[PDB]
């Protein structure tokens, strides 16, 4: 006749990754007027170029 | 006709240069048609496995 007693615990840890959107960019910019003339409803196309 | 090359512009407009002056100077001939000849090329093409 035998009666066992158990007390477990553990604790994990986890990290995961998309590897297609494994990043968010956010770029602060400002605009520069150098013309003769003022310009209404500015809408610049920007590149974002890395490498 | 009054648009012998076929091109949104008359003849009169196209000999008396009443166009957009962005329009080359061979386009001022009635005979030779206003027209845009546009292409696109790719430079390099980047692929994101989503894993």
């Amino acid at each position: 006749t035998a009666v066992q007693d158990s007390n477990g615990e553990s604790w994990n840890t986890g990290l995961s990754i998309n590897k297609g959107e494994s990043a968010y960019i956010n770029a602060n910019v400002r605009y520069y007027n150098t013309g003769t003339a003022p310009m209404y409803k500015v809408t610049p196309t920007t590149n974002l170029v890395l490498d | 006709e009054s648009n012998t090359a076929g091109d949104p512009y008359t003849d009169y407009q196209k000999a008396s240069g009443s166009i957009d002056k962005a329009i080359k100077l061979e386009a001022r001939d009635p005979l030779v048609a206003a027209y845009p000849v546009v292409g696109v090329g790719m430079e390099n093409l980047i692929i994101s496995t989503n894993e």
